[PDB]
RNA sequence: UAUCUGGUUGAUCCUGCCAGUAGUCAUAUGCUUGUCUCAAAGAUUAAGCCAUGCAUGUCUAAGUAUAAGCAAUUUAUACAGUGAAACUGCGAAUGGCUCAUUAAAUCAGUUAUCGUUUAUUUGAUAGUUCCUUUACUACAUGGUAUAACUGUGGUAAUUCUAGAGCUAAUACAUGCUUAAAAUCUCGACCCUUUGGAAGAGAUGUAUUUAUUAGAUAAAAAAUCAAUGUCUUCGGACUCUUUGAUGAUUCAUAAUAACUUUUCGAAUCGCAUGGCCUUGUGCUGGCGAUGGUUCAUUCAAAUUUCUGCCCUAUCAACUUUCGAUGGUAGGAUAGUGGCCUACCAUGGUUUCAACGGGUAACGGGGAAUAAGGGUUCGAUUCCGGAGAGGGAGCCUGAGAAACGGCUACCA
RNA sequence: GGACUUUUACUUUGAAAAAAUUAGAGUGUUCAAAGCAGGCGUAUUGCUCGAAUAUAUUAGCAUGGAAUAAUAGAAUAGGACG
RNA sequence: GCCCGUCGCUAGUACCGAUUGAAUGGCUUAGUGAGGCCUCAGGAUCUGGGA
């Protein structure tokens, strides 16, 4: 979520080893280092566009993707920087042979790379253990945001 | 012992959870080094496989590298100036990573006029060729060179004292410098 | 809990050592060494329980206690000592050399082997890195490290070793239509070739094996084990050639032999 | 510690404990062979019974299934073995059919009479348990 | 009948916790420490002994103390030992200088000496030698395997360069 | 292996329950009891309490022998056989037992470590150790202080132990060493160039920090700052070197330094041989124990997905005193509200949160046979938990250990 | 190797997969419950077949299918291909 | 003929109920706080700043 001020905490915000010397005038102010997650996500250009520095995030810090890779569709965004997400599934009585409505909720980090609404379906990463209770990561939104554009004025 | 697990603590619905086994070693915490400054005293703590730590309490000297400078000499550690994580950590001059402390400046200024020929603030052949080789490239920096007139040079321990009873930094540079130095005035 | 298991519970005990239900209790534990548990033949069970020579456990100490067996070449005295898959056991006395390689059921079998292809083994590489000073290092299932190995040297390729001394004198890259053991799983065992792989990233990369009667089956990729070329192997194959017949085939093959 | 030493029963006995009609029956199945229980019937009945179970179980299986062939081909070659099934009826749509009496007449106490060598199902016992 | 302890001061009894190496208590098992009672190091008129240890001799002998002479039971047994029990300096040469303790069989008596430790001798100088050996030994070999790599590689690139020729 | 029968009425057909019937690796109890084989067995109630004995110790040619021990013989005047005691080493963290607690916990199947520790077994792995660097540092090998033992004692009493006198090391604590080469910084002198130099030091591995390399998505150019190799002196640079993964700041390497400086054999058993300038010179055989880092194996610790019995006469729950998340740190083997600061206001819930109950350890499984089901699993295997209850901790590779210690309660 | 891909349910075959138990093949423990043995000769100097197979579902993984049942798409064109 | 309730006897079960009734178990406020561990000191002694 972030957004504005980037250097807006008591410790100064930057990425591990990656020095930019100051003795050699250069256009650019900060360098930059990303990678792509692999899996065949695209690392999004908001990420190296950035300015953001979330250690959380999957293409800009120092986190690894592998485990499960998870979508479900979110509902809830009110956490800074991470989300929950709902994950729905059908589960088999045996007995009456028939299935019953469940769900989970996923609590995911998410990077300000990616600029998620609640009703998005989005794809998240397996993690290491990034909070208490986090243990994913978005890595892909899927969804747009669902016809809101088209909830316009009148003629 | 302090124990990290997360046994205890409710679970995100807030559930209270029942104790489940007494407290294992394996989980086990201890106590911080808050390791302070002046004259050498670090203590060995037997971690688990073999395996020593080391606790700083109480350190004077640390190894502090200027980066753009390309070295990393030795000094006195002044004191510590600036905490982003509490300030009973800089008015009780605690060392701990991200402390932002004070140094010495006359290791880095020994080296500096004997590999420039310059002298910061304000006859050799060999050297007069090394001297000349170097500059345009002995420029430093504003805000950097007028540290040193004041004697101390502004740091970040980069280490962990508590824990490999080094304390160590590099000289604070360009963004980063001119971040806490805005803080260190703007709460002066 | 506490500590390293030390015991064998007789029934948790592997399956394919063909170890008897009762006259006990334990099984032999094997110990740590070039061969994982769940998949060795620990010396007792090969020097007794398969060769016979031995009676007791106790008999199979003073047997080993006189190095007259020896692994791969060195002597080996450890009662339970993890011997597994391409090792070479050998007796002195009696001049019998050994190969340890897997039936069709999926079990050690007793197969002898020459005097001279005795002095060599096969080692899938499991894993090569780059070492401390610069040096690249090859490491193959049964723990074995070679350092300077051949760049075209990669991971999940097999590779002939010494014995002797401790250099690999070959390679073999995994290619579609190599000569392939399965070393695993319920066509463990078997012997056929390789059709083609399965990628699939972040993982279990599958491997589709065709022996030679025309069929086909699929392991995990960890589950092949490199042996040559089609026909040519680089070790003498048992009897059966790792084909596996149906239980009818396997029933009339052994009551078409009959008549006394 | 030790290995589980299996077992298993080998007789079952009547739902209805006084069928006036199963009790002649079986009486006279003993009086036959020389049995001493009404057990030694149910034993029987009870081999009898789930025989005709995996009989069954196999005949509901396509012609010509692997397993069905397989264990359906072994069924009948171990009945034959004991002379229960003959020789005709060899492809057990008559092990489905079969009765107890095809078993029972092939007990060595039945054998070691009705060859001679006893002349009485009783004898035959005496003579059998007395080595 | 419990001991005093160097330091405790105190005239009394008191309760305190034992470790390796230290009075009044033998570790039954490594890092074992037991509670036990101690008496203080201040004489009281509780004690039933006192020990105590002659500093200056007065003006008279006592009985069986100054007038009898106990012999120290066991002599110098590590080589420098001897050498400081004597003063040879690194060339007299123990092996004659060690000890000797007579004993009797009834009719044999015997001639029996310790067992001199780190004394220099031809063996040892065996193993110095050939440790010595093996590492450069070792350190040249493994630098041949080091050239005999750096070839395959060299004439591997010269592999890549008429291959990148023939096409 | 798809069956029913007795009981409501005067009789009738229903509904419906009660009774009969059969099995139970399902416990008891009663009567009766001859033969073979097989063999469960203080779970249930009281994870109640326990007299006594036993259940953990251990030595190879090869760490330590002046037993004032035995044996004597067979070469051993240092030692040498055998060997109590004791030191040192390893083990006692396995095993055995029990099912008290435990309901998203455990457990299962399935995952993760690019998130860590790992005695051991197995495979590799160490020429670098000193010093202002000709009158040198033990390396033909440096230091004591201790058991057993001897002797003097103390207490009713224990695997209590004190004062005195000895003596070992693979215990304790020290401390030397070795080829050539290249690269780096310094730079005494000389001379003006385009510039070059004798010789001085530094460079094992580990530790801590900062910096750099670790390419590759198809191809080319100009210019600034430094500055590499070859001159056919305007100039060119031509061959140009690259590991793995789905993915990394990976493996590995380079620079400046940091360290109460990790490791780099002061160890042991067998044989005794070459080799001349005849020094007991210089060499040298098989293999034990060790030793760092890496791997491997035995493991461990966390960890993804989904799955629990009854309960609403439990509807809201969670942040006192962390509840949900962010930043920094500290702590840990390491991730992580694990803990602490600061900041925010979040997390769960009728798809049943939270609470309660369980005469609840979970699985593999057991009993019942048309099928669908219903009931059960303390208990031979796997996992987990415990050792009267709680907490704490020493040792150690591994314990929050109980046939270990410390404390409180009983 | 680059550049991007509407989501699901169902079903198929398959991988990964402890043993003992269960079903079940082979074998005459004298029979049987069992057990995993045993069987052949030159029974004076060894020959030899075994120690199968099946079930293992819910979840996860892998693959074939495209019916049935959901979902998303282009209407203020902020459409689709170049 | 059947049949309803008060009333009366015997026995049994459960309910309500002064006793601000009793007992066991699990969590827990406040107060007091053993003990080991870490840490500031200390220095019986015993050597070369340390033990
Ligand atoms: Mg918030
Ligand atoms: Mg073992
Ligand atoms: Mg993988
Ligand atoms: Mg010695
Ligand atoms: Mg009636
Ligand atoms: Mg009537
Ligand atoms: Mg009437
Ligand atoms: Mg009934
Ligand atoms: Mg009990
Ligand atoms: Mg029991
Ligand atoms: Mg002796
Ligand atoms: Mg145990
Ligand atoms: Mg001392
Ligand atoms: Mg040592
Ligand atoms: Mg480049
Ligand atoms: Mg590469
Ligand atoms: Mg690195
Ligand atoms: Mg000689
Ligand atoms: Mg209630
Ligand atoms: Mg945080
Ligand atoms: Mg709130
Ligand atoms: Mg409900
Ligand atoms: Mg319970
Ligand atoms: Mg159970
Ligand atoms: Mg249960
Ligand atoms: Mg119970
Ligand atoms: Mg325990
Ligand atoms: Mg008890
Ligand atoms: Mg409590
Ligand atoms: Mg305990
Ligand atoms: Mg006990
Ligand atoms: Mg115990
Ligand atoms: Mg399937
Ligand atoms: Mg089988
Ligand atoms: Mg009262
Ligand atoms: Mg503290």
């Amino acid at each position: 979520s972030t957004e504005l001020t980037v250097q807006s905490e008591r410790a100064f915000q930057k990425q591990p080893h990656i020095f930019n010397n100051p003795k050699v005038k250069t256009s650019k102010r900060t360098k930059r280092w990303y990678k792509n997650a692999g899996l065949g996500f695209k690392t999004p250009k908001t990420a190296i566009e950035g300015s953001y520095i979330d250690k959380k995030c999957p293409f800009t810090g120092l986190v690894s993707i592998r485990g499960k890779i998870l979508t479900g569709t979110v509902v809830s965004t009110k956490m800074h920087r991470t989300i929950v997400i709902r994950r729905a599934y059908l589960h088999y009585i045996p007995k009456y042979n028939r299935y019953e409505k469940r769900h989970k909720n996923v609590p995911v980090h998410v990077s300000p790379a990616f600029r998620v609404q609640v009703g998005d379906i989005v794809t998240v990463g397996q993690c290491r253990p990034i909070s208490k209770t986090v243990r994913f990561n978005v890595v892909k939104v899927s969804a747009a945001a669902a016809k809101a554009n088209k909830q316009f004025a009148k003629f | 012992g302090i124990s990290r697990d997360s046994r205890h603590k409710r679970s995100a619905t807030g559930a209270k959870r029942a104790q489940f086994r007494k407290k294992r070693k394996f989980e086990l915490g201890r106590q911080p080094a808050n390791t302070k400054i002046g004259a050498k005293r670090i203590h060995s703590v037997r971690t688990r496989g073999g395996n020593k730590k080391y606790r700083a309490l109480r350190i004077e000297t640390g190894n502090f590298s200027w980066a753009s400078e390309g070295i990393s000499k030795k000094t006195r550690i002044a004191g510590v100036v600036y905490h982003p994580s509490n300030n009973e950590l800089v008015r009780t001059n605690t060392l701990t990573k991200a402390a932002i402390v004070q140094i010495d400046a006359t290791p880095f200024r020994q080296w500096f006029e004997a590999h420039y020929g310059q002298t910061l603030g304000k006859k050799s052949k060999n050297a007069e060729r090394k001297w000349a080789a170097r500059a345009a490239s002995a420029k430093i920096e504003s805000s950097v060179e007028s540290q040193f007139s004041a004697g101390r040079l502004y740091a970040c321990i980069s280490s962990r004292p508590g824990q490999s009873g080094r304390c160590d930094g590099y000289i604070l540079e360009g963004e980063e410098l001119a971040f806490y130095l805005r803080r260190l005035t703007a709460k002066k | 809990a506490r500590g390293p298991k030390k015991h064998l519970k007789r029934l948790a005990a592997p399956h394919h050592w063909l170890l008897d239900k009762l006259s006990g209790c334990y099984a032999p534990r094997p110990s740590a060494g070039p061969h994982k548990l769940r998949e060795s033949l620990p010396l007792i069970v090969f020097l007794r329980n398969r060769l016979k020579y031995a009676l007791n456990g106790r008999e199979v100490k003073a047997i080993l206690m006189q190095r007259h067996v020896k692994v791969d070449g060195k002597v080996r005295t450890d009662t339970t000592y993890p011997a597994g898959f391409m090792d070479v056991i050998t007796l002195d006395a009696t001049n019998e050399n050994f190969r340890l390689v897997y039936d069709v059921k999926g079990r050690f079998a007793v197969h002898r082997i020459t005097d001279e292809e005795a002095s060599y083994k096969l080692g899938k590489v499991k894993k090569v890195q780059l070492g401390k000073k610069g040096v690249p290092y090859v490491v193959t299932h049964d723990g074995r490290t070679i350092r300077y190995p051949d760049p075209n040297i990669k991971v999940n390729d097999t590779v002939k070793i010494d014995l002797a001394s401790g250099k690999i004198t070959d390679f073999i890259k995994f290619d579609a239509g190599k000569l392939v053991y399965v070393t695993g799983g319920r066509n463990l065992g078997r012997i056929g070739t390789i059709v083609h792989k399965e990628r699939h990233d972040g993982g279990f990369d599958l491997v589709h094996i065709k022996d030679s009667l025309d069929n086909t089956f699929v392991t995990r990729l960890n589950n092949v084990f490199v042996i040559g070329e089609q026909g040519k192997p680089y070790i003498s194959l048992p009897k059966g050639k790792g084909i596996k017949l149906s239980i009818a085939e396997e029933r009339d093959r052994r009551r078409a032999q009959q008549g006394l | 510690p030790r290995a589980p030493r299996t077992y298993s029963k080998t007789y079952s006995t009547p739902k209805r404990p006084y069928e006036s009609s199963r009790l002649d029956a079986e009486l006279k199945l003993a009086g036959e062979f020389g049995l001493k229980n009404k057990k030694e019937i149910y034993r029987i009945s009870f081999q009898l019974s789930k025989i005709r179970r995996a009989a069954r179980d196999l005949l509901t299986r396509d012609e010509k299934d692997p397993k069905r062939l397989f264990e359906g081909n072994a069924l009948i070659r171990r009945l034959v073995r004991v002379g229960v099934l003959s020789e005709d009826k060899k492809k057990l749509d008559y092990v489905l059919a079969l009765k107890v009496e095809d078993f029972l007449e092939r007990r060595l106490q039945t054998q070691v009479y009705k060859l001679g060598l006893a002349k009485s199902v009783h004898h035959a016992r005496v003579l059998i348990t007395q080595r | 009948g419990f001991p005093m302890k160097q330091g405790v001061l105190l005239p009394t009894r008191i309760k305190l916790l034992l470790t390796k190496n230290v009075s009044c208590y033998r570790p039954r098992r490594d890092g074992e420490r037991k509670r036990k009672s101690v008496r203080g190091a201040i004489v009281g008129p509780d004690l039933a002994v006192l020990a105590l240890v002659i500093v200056k001799k007065g003006e008279q002998e006592l009985e069986g103390l100054t007038d009898t002479t106990v012999p120290k039971r066991l002599g110098p047994k590590r080589a420098n030992n001897i050498r400081k029990f004597f003063g040879l300096s690194k060339e007299d040469d123990v092996r004659d200088f060690v000890i000797r303790r007579e004993v009797t069989k009834g009719e044999k008596t015997y001639t029996k000496a310790p067992k001199i430790q780190r004394l220099v001798t031809p063996q040892r100088l065996q193993r110095k030698r050939h440790q010595r050996a093996l590492k450069v030994r070792n350190a040249q070999a493994q630098r041949e395997a080091a050239a005999e790599y750096a070839q395959l590689l060299a004439k591997r690139l010269s592999e890549r360069k008429a291959e990148k020729a023939e096409i």
